[PDB]
């Protein structure tokens, strides 16, 4: 979970990491609804987590010139809960090219970074540049790129921040509405709008959703959205998700797919889908659109029978069972 | 099979999610005809309780322990732990399980387990030489042998995927929902699975793909492995490295999610290319996976590694619930009770066939609901007006009377209202308020057997029942009349069309009894008893009017003592006559 | 009862109004977490300002 410049700096501050004085409401960058203003040799420091702990990469060639100067980078592997001493870090600095007084200083900074990483549940922290003002020996972390493990938030009461958006652009109304629904529920509901796209996905489980999207792209098609629902979510949340998908512009087919559920009740979830299809059809949204259903899971007979009844209500709905290979409804949809 | 087998005995550490896992595991244990896998539950909130788990039609009681130490002490048999706790507690429970010398395998379903915690647990499992599956793992399924978790879904799915016997295919997925799809694909296009393992979708799983592939390579039953991965990490790259490194006996079939390289190092094209180059069967889409399984299965038949031995098994079916069998009329259930007065099964109760809210809307009252529930007939305006007055006039008669005093005593002893009122209601009987029914019976019998013979009736009563029910009062007398009875009598005689032979008779015996003792007045019990007998109300219902009415008073007194903040009553010494035995020494035994 | 209090009286029932809002949240968690007769009578009577002790 990528976090903003301000928050990152706050944690740096907390673990005593040289940071320029900043204010969130001289330089002027944006976090548009928020702007940051901070006072303005260069080095590179980054700590990137791995299966065995983390790796600390250090370079004397900081700033933009680090791309070609990747041989200058000295890296050490910090084994989980076996954090190096200041001297080791000083030696690490020394290997890079740091001499006497600064090496220790760099080493000391590194430890703090290491403490910050260990204690803040970070995935990675990247400082480029870590600048030095030789006149008085003052250091400052100019560009702070921090990723924290947001699932860990319950251990951190000082985390008065939210993580940055996965896709570069922040979320729309429908999107934020679906994220609100998910936070409140024990199950999971995810919705991402893809600009344009003729084929709308309403698929169960993250793994199956990804295979259905791949199938569409591979078959030449265009995805209208990315939608996942898993962990036996509440019908209303599923109905909320169905409704959102139907509201989508210029959609030709609906892919109501999924694998064979292990615990998600297909009758409950299909009732939420049915209710949302009925709600959307009365509002005039599902005119001409063909619905493609392929599903398995607890109470699949009852839910599949309930969804095939939607044929007598005038819906162009094709419903298949497990015998139909999972992503092969995408072919049947492409052919139409 | 690879991790779970007929020797696996589990402890489920978790609550309701754990119990649902155990119920699913019990369905598998019934199908493959093995003893229950779950031996115990560890859940401090429910410590000491027992969970009812059905193994087919047989109920099994599984004990809930406060901690793992007493669970393993009572069940040394346990070698597996399943963690069904939330993120904040899962890692500590997993640590406790890994540190237990009995536990060899720990599997976690938990989602949102901090990466730092999963990394620490992987390190601990390695030090101790134990297996850690998950976090975010739906479970481990060994066809015909063991099910750990909800993996495999409904009972019908276990049968469709032939999970009651070993096949030739191993299943490795990150995704839970996709292990069930893979199991089906192996049953549909191959001969079924050996073991299916969901490794979890977390950044740092406890055990990766290669760890499991090594185990499958050593399992003689597994001839091929269906591995379902996705973009992120290098778990599939390392598996391609494992396959290329040495000549492997097992064939690897792999599908990688994330080829959305047209929409916005660990790439699904880079993973598909590494595996394809390593010699794995990699389809272009998930749909091609069924074709890759059919390819490998046909090679195995041709190469004589699989035998075409037909499914020679008469499988057990899940017993229906009693209600299902009843609906079909295939079982006889003799009811425990029969009710004739109300039906609660609809949107609202129906009292004697009438909807409770429909009675409110159409302007009926409490007195009309009394008649419906006690006579099964809507009262007439006349009847309704008498019921209303009987209830109002009997509602309370001060705090000195047994019923009211019982409620006051309980109210002061700090007892809650329903329980305090029940103590006062216990006092209603032959001497206080509960002579309504008998007054009705004996006065009706007097009218029939002694019409012009009150001394005969009285002689018969003295000899056979004792005091006449409905006659006598402790404070009311001829010199101190009970205006409650004068009011009711004048209402019935002057404001209604009712002919009252019982009441007429009772009023005549009052003239005779009060001539003997002035306090032998016709009381409220006798008055209500006769009025209701003359209205032809069921005899059983007669005491209901006092019991219901005096409940208004009894709740009143309870509220009053509570509003006063009354202290406990301990009866004053000077009011007790201790007519006790002389004090004496106890003799030695 | 709710329909009678809302449509046949001009009473202001803040407890009942609150209880009806929590019912929308609780029934979203589990469908059987409805506002029952106890809660309904409790709220109506609190809004009529009947003594707390008398409610049961
Ligand atoms: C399965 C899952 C829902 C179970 O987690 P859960 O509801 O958090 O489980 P817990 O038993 O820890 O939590 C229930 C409550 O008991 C409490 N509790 C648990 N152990 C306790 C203990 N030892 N002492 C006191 N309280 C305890 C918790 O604090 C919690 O209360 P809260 O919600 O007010 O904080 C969850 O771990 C998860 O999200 N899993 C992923 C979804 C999945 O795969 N589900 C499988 C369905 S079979
Ligand atoms: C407890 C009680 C029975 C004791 O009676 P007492 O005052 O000591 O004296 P008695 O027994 O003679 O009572 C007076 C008469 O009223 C009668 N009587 C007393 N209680 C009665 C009752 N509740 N119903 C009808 N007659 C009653 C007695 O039978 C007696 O009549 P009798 O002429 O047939 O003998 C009463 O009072």
């Amino acid at each position: 979970a990528k976090i903003l410049e301000g928050p990152a700096m706050k944690l740096f501050n907390k673990w005593g990491i040289p940071v320029p004085n900043y204010v969130v409401i001289l330089v002027v960058k944006a976090h548009i609804g928020q702007v940051i203003i901070a006072e303005m040799a260069e080095f590179y420091v980054s700590i990137i987590g791995n299966k065995d702990g983390a790796e600390l990469l250090i370079s004397k060639h900081g700033g933009v010139d680090i791309e070609d100067n990747w041989d200058s980078v000295r890296r050490i592997q910090i084994e989980l809960d076996e954090n190096p001493t200041i001297e080791q870090l000083t030696e690490l600095a020394k290997d890079a090219g740091f001499e006497g007084e600064i090496a220790e200083r760099v080493g000391k900074i590194c430890s703090r970074l290491i403490l910050c990483f260990d204690n803040e549940d970070a995935q990675s922290i990247e400082i480029n540049p870590l600048v030095i003002r030789k006149s008085d020996m003052r250091f400052a972390a100019l560009d702070a790129v921090m990723n924290v493990d947001y699932d860990a938030r319950f251990r951190h009461a000082d985390w008065d921040f939210k993580p940055v958006s996965e896709i570069g652009r922040p979320f729309t109304e429908a999107e934020q509405q679906i994220m609100e629904i998910d936070s409140r529920i024990k199950g999971s509901v995810k919705f991402v709008e893809v600009p344009g796209g003729e084929i709308a996905l309403l698929t169960a489980g993250g793994g199956a959703s990804v295979f259905y999207a791949d199938a569409v792209v591979a078959r030449g098609g265009t995805i209208a959205n990315y939608a996942e629902y898993s962990g036996d979510p509440a019908d209303w949340a599923v109905e909320a998700l169905t409704e959102t998908i139907c509201r989508l512009p210029n959609i030709k087919h609906i892919i109501v797919g999924g694998a064979i559920a292990n615990f998600t009740d297909v009758k409950a979830t299909f009732s939420g889908i049915i209710n949302g299809f009925r709600e959307s059809k009365s509002k005039g949204y599902l005119e001409g659109v063909k619905i493609w259903v392929r599903r398995g899971g607890p109470n699949e007979a009852q839910g599949l029978a309930a969804i095939k009844q939607l044929q007598e209500e005038g819906f162009d709905i094709h419903v298949y069972d497990r015998s139909m290979p999972m992503t092969d409804i995408v072919d049947l949809a492409m052919k139409s | 099979s690879i991790l779970a087998n007929k020797d696996t005995r589990a402890v489920i550490i978790g609550g309701v999610a754990g119990v649902n896992a155990a119920k699913r595991m019990a369905q598998f244990d019934f199908l493959v005809n093995r003893p229950l896998t779950v031996q115990a539950f560890v859940y401090p909130p429910e410590a000491g309780q027992q969970k009812e788990i059905f193994r087919g039609g047989e109920l099994k009681n599984v004990t809930v322990y406060d901690s793992l130490a007493p669970a393993l002490e009572e069940h040394p048999d346990i070698n597996t732990a399943l963690i069904y706790l939330g993120a904040s507690r899962a890692a500590q429970a997993a640590k406790e399980a890994l540190e237990s010398p009995n536990i060899q395998l720990v599997s976690m379903i938990t989602e949102g387990v901090p990466e730092k915690d999963a990394k620490r647990l992987k390190k601990l499992a390695q030090k101790l030489g134990k297996m850690l599956n998950g976090p975010s793992s739906i479970g481990i399924m060994s066809a015909g042998e063991c099910r750990l978790g909800v993996i495999g879904g409904e009972f019908k799915n276990l049968k469709l995927c032939n999970l009651y016997r070993q096949g030739s295919f191993g299943v490795l997925t990150k995704s839970g929902g996709l292990s069930n799809e893979a199991m089906w694909l192996c049953a549909q296009n191959g001969d079924g699975i050996t073991s299916a393992v969901a490794i979890g979708g977390d950044a740092y799983p406890g055990t990766d793909f290669v760890t499991y592939l090594e185990m499958f390579e050593k399992d003689p039953a597994t001839k091929a492995v269906v591995m379902i991965g996705e973009v992120g990490g290098n778990l599939e790259e390392e598996a391609a490295e494992w396959l290329a490194a040495e000549p492997r006996r097992i064939k690897l079939i792999a599908a990688i999610g994330g080829t959305c390289q047209e929409v916005l190092a660990g790439s699904a094209r880079s993973k598909m290319n590494a595996l394809r180059d390593a010699g794995a069967y990699v389809p272009d889409t998930f749909g091609g996976l069924s074709k890759e399984i059919k390819k490998v299965y046909e090679e195995l038949i041709a190469a004589g590694e699989i035998s075409t031995e037909i499914d020679e098994a008469v499988l057990p079916e899940l017993p229906p619930r009693v209600q299902e069998v009843m609906k079909q009329g295939e079982v006889i259930v003799e009811p425990l009770i029969r009710t004739t007065i109300s039906d609660d099964r609809g949107e609202e109760p129906r009292y004697a066939g009438y909807a409770a809210s429909e009675l409110c809307s159409k302007g009926y009252g409490i007195e009309d609901v009394i008649g419906l529930l006690w006579n099964k007939k809507l009262p007439t305006r006349e009847e309704s007006e008498i019921i209303k007055r009987i209830v109002m006039i009997s509602a309370d008669h001060g705090p000195a009377v047994s019923g009211a005093f019982g409620s006051i005593l309980a109210a002061c002893a700090g007892i809650d209202m329903p329980q305090a009122v029940s103590a006062g209601m216990t006092m209603i009987g032959p001497r206080f308020g509960g002579a309504v029914t008998n007054a009705g019976k004996y006065f009706k019998m007097a009218v029939e057997d002694y019409p012009n013979d009150i001394p005969g009736f009285l002689s018969w009563m003295k000899k056979n029942v004792g005091p006449v029910p409905g006659i006598g009062h402790r404070v009311k007398s001829v010199k101190n009349p009970d205006q409650r009875v004068k009011y009711l009598v004048s209402y019935i005689k002057n404001e209604t069309s009712l002919h009252t032979p019982c009441l007429d008779y009772a009023l005549e015996v009052e003239k005779v009894t009060t001539a003997k003792k002035g306090n032998l007045i016709l009381n409220v019990d006798g008055t209500i008893g006769c009025i209701l007998m003359d209205l032809d109300f069921p005899v059983h219902s007669l005491n209901g009017f006092f019991v219901l009415a005096r409940t208004i008073g009894m709740i009143g007194h309870w509220i009053d003592q509570n509003n006063q903040n009354s202290r406990l009553i301990r009866l004053y010494d000077y009011l007790i006559n201790y007519a006790v035995k002389p004090e004496q020494e106890v003799p030695e035994k």
